[PDB]
């Protein structure tokens, strides 16, 4: 077997040069163990992915580690494949990092386990199905005005601060114990302090049991930064395909993904694009999303935070993820600071499955109502501030009366705001809260106090709300 | 005796390159024949592009260039405490040697996911508004952000000095600054008494550009020392932005790729690496904390840019000063509007909870209808009313220079702002009120103070009802 | 042996190729010395400065005057050491150039005079020496928002045509006239009839006894421009350290120093850094900064006027030099176009200094209230031009007839400016000042018209002026 020879170290970047006809492949792993020859060496276990083909048999490769310690010289050895993760029912709740080895301290994964190679072609177009489901949240807002699709890719848009990781939260917990489905969480440039918080959730809540966890933390290079979200993907893929599941793959944010991907582009030495990122940017987000789809055998459907930078939204990252959502959420810090959470902004939240003949017809009225009524209002609240209500027409009065009421009552106690309140979550059912808005449409609990509407659950705990507070 | 040994080809701006050194380390520490250090950076085919600790106008081309064999390590321990050291652990303040017994790496790897605990520990900075509305807690990473001589170094030296009673080690690393600032820095600390416990590490406008870039690694290896023995651990870091432009033009010397702005594609990688290790142990490693403010100075208020940008994705939380907001008369210069932090709530004690829940949106209030205020009082009776009260809440978390206040006094004065009590003082007696409400506490209601200070909790709500309506019974309006 | 050969001549940069083992060191001088050999060549003078070591025998240098005539295959001499200056006693009264040559027609130095070379490090941190106390000049503006201090650092920044030079003569004939130490001027990348009327000024008024100048110009090369500066400070040191005396030093524009460093560093092969400076633009310019400074033995009070190319604030020149200073006084466009001199930026302008332990609690407040008063009508300015005067409150329109008066009563009459007006100028003390703004801002003048406050001294000439007026 031939083997390989340092030529360059220059950072996170090294160049391996082969004997001649023997090159690996592009995205073939490479594995340098060595052990220190003596007193003014250090061991050294580090991974490298092939990139390119720079010519003369030398291959241009970048590290998902660190590469302090590095000699000229020392041997490399070729795997002869792609990255390759276990995969299977031995995933289920543990903690992996790019490289698919455990974190958790919890033991190896038997060397004689099956694994899967992460780079591989997106499904083709004989073999996609089509079909449209209505997947199920519990959540009033989610529910109502923007409607998550089975097999679909969902994003989430806001800036620092909005409740992004709280929401995502809170869908696993939902999803996973009303549904009983298997999911992936995916954390893209995870923070460690978040990562932590996350896992003892799940550990104290169960759900741990049914989901693994991949984490690419910020002070890892920008390889690793960039194929966990492939990874992720990878374990998502075989419970759909050797197993016919529906699994939910949760991303933690496309925005480092991106990042991560620049930062690779700058190291390898290419024309920045536009801002400054990469020129395939644009192609690798499609070879990252393009295998998110349903097909015949089962369905992944994917949540994915994004986020903002000063508002732009005009900023190519979430520009070019944009383009591959089926419903999009936007989340306020105007609406965090007046104390309505989960902040998502009623009127720049867009669902393709907000159609007459997918929600049905009192869905879509109800709905449809809701969005006229907080479009009117918010053109009176300038006019109610200068000269009162009392000014304006008797019906833009009722106008006001009730799109208060609509704002507090699209808002809801989350089963992760205990750490936070120490309120309990509740679970409300799509069938109930067209219902309620409905009922609060036409008016049936126009007398009741507006505070009784903030943080509540179903309809009846309004009313039981404004029994305590004595109407 | 033997050492491997390389010859230098080209010298020049803080850059040398050498011909052989076949089994240095990247990373390695190198000597010339000079005397001076060097660390190994770019291994290339046939030289090794090498970056100057030290003077370089005594190396030229042809001289001797040594291997080491050791990566670079830092001097730690209780003796560095009240000294003043550049990032190498020399100190620059004369009084004599530093006797250390121990080093560290100062490239060491960040505690494990699993080696962690969440935060749920207060640290009191004593400033009003960051205690309110942006808490800091103990294993949090909080970045200071704004245009120059907007009070970014005030914040820290009044966070530093306040740090007196409670049981933290404070670590001051200057990056870029002229040295006449450090030691009036440092002359203030003194002053005040805060030198006792604070370890300063400087590196100065004039020393190379490596320095700088390594100075903040410095200050984190020393504090991760007293980090792993249980202790507790501030680190403050001046100008990340200075830092980042030393590397920058270390990369541009050593001819790496440019990136945006020219910087190189690493510099993300660089203070991810560095902000990562500050972190709170769990109660099996220690229960020790570290915890970090770093800095960044923008031009035009841009935030949008490379390095901001960059730093803002890794903290945990950013304070915004603004001088729109200096100048007005509003210092300390939090835009509260704009500032958050992730970690609220569990960095704060009950009662501040309490009371910071219903100034939040009377601030969000406020900050609405300030649009309309410009139309004079022709406004509906509730709109100016929740004028009249943002306006008090504005001159409440007004605050002067260097003096702290205790979280008892701050909780009370919160408290009295919020359930109405100060609904009839005129808006400019709201200072007044409060300097003689602190003294009004001090002679009487200690009890209500040693309540706070022993259960965390608020008072009885009729006895310091009682006491406010005692105080008002003595306060006269101007 | 130390006799070279010229290589290449590129502009201002030119190689230099030695015998192997003795090459001369970064920083050193070199000597080019040439007679015409035919009628096809011309003579040669000129000195060059060591800048980089490329290998292979060859030493890339920067010319200190024009290269017109040089062939390659000149010889050239290596003095040994860096470029040495007359230091001393010697030095008071005379002009001298970049190289230390006295260009006053006075006679040359004697060949034994002391010498000192051009570089050396900074001071340290334990030599450093601090204290506050305000530098008193007579200007209104600096006396009250922006208080000069003496020993410290101050920086004068401004546009093209904004009045530095103005306020760097006004500030001359106010504080050398008395100050009891040694002056020493360095003028860099300023007009050479600036420095024929600046010498002759100092000659009629007799300070020049006891001064020291050194002249590079706008015509000089990058080589001069960027050593001229270097030689003044070498001069002033001297003074500082071996005799113990205080020092005024002058630097007419420290910005050309930068400059010219960028103008050259293009040719000596380092890549371009954000709007094409040089990489080493905060190093170089630190390496000079922090040699002017106040040790234990002597103190070093400096201003400096500091050029802000196209009225950007945000370049990194005038953005890197901000540190540096411990007083600093922005000039600005805007208010030199309304004709309110010396048009200093009221609230951009910020010193140390300014502490109520340091100035006064009367001074503070004052200093304060101003402030808080010019920056309510500059938010104020988009209401006004919209919707008109009218409709301001009564708080906001008794705010904007105090905040105009203060500003035109922050102009002020210089003595320099008498050649461009009849006026004779004044000087006006702190309390003076301290009284008036306090006066104003109690609002006692509000009777007398706006007009009445320009360019005038003490408040007493503001009822004279409004007397003339009629009032
Ligand atoms: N709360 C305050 N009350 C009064 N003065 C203050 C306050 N905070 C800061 N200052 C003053 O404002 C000035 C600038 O503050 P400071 O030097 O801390 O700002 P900075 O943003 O760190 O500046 P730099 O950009 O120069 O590093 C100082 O004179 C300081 O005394
Ligand atoms: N205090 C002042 N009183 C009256 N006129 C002034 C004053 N300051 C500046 N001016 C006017 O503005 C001009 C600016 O002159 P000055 O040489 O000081 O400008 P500068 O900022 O140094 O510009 P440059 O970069 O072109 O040298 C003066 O010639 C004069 O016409
Ligand atoms: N439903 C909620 N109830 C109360 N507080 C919340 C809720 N959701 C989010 N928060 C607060 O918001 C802070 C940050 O939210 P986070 O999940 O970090 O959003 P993002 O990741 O988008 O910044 C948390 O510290 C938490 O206290
Ligand atoms: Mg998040
Ligand atoms: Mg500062
Ligand atoms: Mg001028």
């Amino acid at each position: 077997m031939t083997r390989g020879r340092v030529i360059q170290v220059m950072g996170p970047v090294v160049d391996v040069k082969f004997e001649n006809g023997h090159l690996p492949a592009i995205y073939n792993a490479l594995k340098i163990q060595h052990k220190a020859r003596n007193e003014n060496e250090v061991d050294i276990d580090l991974t490298l992915e092939v990139a390119l083909h720079l010519g003369d048999d030398t291959v241009r490769t970048i590290a998902m580690a660190s590469t302090d310690g590095l000699i000229r010289g020392m041997e490399v050895i070729d795997t002869g494949a792609p990255i390759s993760v276990p995969v299977g029912e031995v995933t289920l709740g543990r903690v992996f990092n790019v490289l698919g080895e455990p974190i958790d301290l919890e033991g190896d994964i038997p060397a004689d386990a099956r694994r899967d190679p992460i780079h591989r072609p997106a499904p083709k177009f004989e073999e996609l199905a089509t079909e449209v489901e209505i997947l199920e949240t519990g959540i009033k807002v989610v529910d109502l005005l923007a409607p998550y699709i089975k097999g679909g890719k969902i994003g989430l848009f806001g800036g620092a601060g909005v409740g992004k990781t709280v929401l995502i939260q809170e869908l696993i917990h939902n999803i996973a114990q009303e549904h009983g489905g298997i999911s992936v969480f995916a954390g893209v440039g995870e923070r460690t302090r978040e990562g932590n918080d996350l896992y003892h959730e799940m550990k104290d809540s169960g759900v741990i049991s049914k989901t693994a966890m991949v984490f690419g933390q910020m002070n890892e290079p920008p390889g690793a930064r960039m194929r966990v979200a492939l990874t992720g993907l990878t374990m998502a893929e075989y419970f759909r395909d050797e197993q016919g599941q529906d699994v939910l793959l949760f991303i933690d944010n496309i925005f480092r993904f991106t990042q991560a991907g620049s930062e690779v582009s700058a190291l390898l030495g290419r024309m920045p694009s536009a801002v400054g990122y990469q020129p395939t940017l644009a192609t690798e987000m499609g070879q990252l999303q393009e295998r998110i789809t349903s097909t015949a055998k089962g369905s992944i459907t994917s949540i994915q935070a994004i986020y903002v930078p000063a508002d732009d939204y005009t900023d190519p990252a979430p520009a070019t993820t944009f383009s591959h959502l089926d419903a999009t959420t936007n989340l306020e810090r105007k609406l965090a600071e007046m104390g309505i959470y989960p902040a998502v902004d009623p009127l720049a939240s867009t669902s393709r499955a907000l159609a007459p003949e997918i929600v049905g017809e009192e869905h879509y009225q109800v709905a449809r109502k809701v969005q006229q009524t907080l479009q009117r209002y918010k053109e009176l609240q300038d006019i109610i501030a200068i000269l009162g209500m009392d000014e304006l027409s008797d019906e833009d009065k009722l106008v006001v009366h009730r799109a208060r009421r609509i704002q507090f009552f699209l808002s809801q106690n989350f089963h992760v705001a205990e750490q936070f309140t120490g309120q309990p979550g509740s679970y409300v059912p799509v069938k109930e809260t067209v219902r309620g808005f409905k009922e609060i449409l036409e008016g049936k609990y126009d007398h009741l106090p507006e505070d009784a509407f903030r943080l509540v659950g179903r309809i009846e705990e309004v009313v039981e709300k404004a029994k305590a507070m004595g109407v | 005796q033997v050492s491997d040994v390389g010859t230098v080809i080209q010298v020049g701006d803080g850059i040398a390159r050498a011909h052989g050194l076949d089994n240095v380390m990247s990373g390695e520490l190198v000597e010339f024949a000079n005397g001076v250090m060097g660390m190994a950076l770019n291994l290339e085919e046939n030289n090794v592009g090498i970056v100057i600790l030290g003077p370089y106008t005594g190396i030229k081309e042809g001289d001797e260039v040594r291997r080491t064999g050791r990566i670079m390590e830092v001097p730690v321990g209780e003796a560095l405490i009240g000294r003043v050291v550049n990032p190498l652990g020399q100190p620059v303040d004369g009084l004599g040697p530093v006797e250390t017994t121990e080093t560290r790496p100062i490239e060491s790897p960040a505690p494990g996911v699993m080696d962690r605990r969440s935060v749920h520990e207060p640290l009191q900075t004593g400033i009003k508004a960051i205690d309110a509305l942006v808490p800091i807690g103990r294993g949090q990473r909080e970045l200071i952000i704004g245009d120059r001589q907007t009070g970014k170094t005030s914040v820290a030296i009044d966070t530093i000095i306040n740090q007196k009673d409670q049981n933290m080690i404070s670590i001051y690393v200057a990056i870029g600054q002229k040295e006449s600032t450090v030691r009036t820095v440092v002359e203030t600390l003194r002053k005040h008494g805060a030198l006792d416990y604070t370890i300063v590490v400087t590196a100065s406008a004039s020393q190379p550009a490596p320095l700088l870039f390594l100075a903040p690694y410095a200050g984190v290896a020393m504090g991760e020392y007293f980090m792993y023995k249980g202790k507790h651990v501030l680190v403050v870091y001046d100008d990340l932005s200075k830092q980042a432009a030393a590397y920058r033009e270390l990369s541009l010397l050593l001819r790496r790729p440019p990136g945006r702005e020219a910087y190189p594609g690493d510099i993300f990688y660089l203070h991810s690496r560095l902000l990562e290790r500050a972190a709170k142990l769990s109660d099996a490693k220690g229960g020790g904390s570290l915890t970090a403010l770093p800095f960044v100075e923008t031009q035009a208020g841009d935030i949008s840019a490379y390095i901001p940008t960059n730093v803002i994705s890794i903290t945990d939380g950013q304070i915004f000063l603004q001088s729109d907001l200096f100048f007005s008369g509003v210092r300390p210069a939090i835009n509260a509007g704009l500032s958050v932090s992730r970690v609220g709530g569990a960095a704060q004690i009950k009662a501040m909870k309490k009371v910071a829940g219903t100034l939040r949106l009377d601030l969000a209030a406020y900050r609405e209808l300030e649009a309309f205020a410009q139309f004079g009082s022709d406004l509906d009776k509730a709109t100016q009313a929740k004028l009249a009260r943002g306006a008090r809440t504005v001159e409440v978390l007004k605050q002067d220079l260097h003096q702290p206040i205790p979280v008892e006094k701050q909780v009370l004065i919160i408290y009295a702002l919020t359930r109405g009590f100060l609904d009839d003082i005129p808006v400019e007696d709201v200072r007044r009120f409060e300097k003689e409400f602190y003294l009004f506490l001090d002679q009487n209601g200690q009890h209500l103070l040693e309540h706070i200070r022993t259960t965390k909790d608020l008072p009885n709500e009729d006895d310091l009802n009682k006491a406010i309506e005692a105080f008002k019974k003595t306060f006269v309006v101007s």
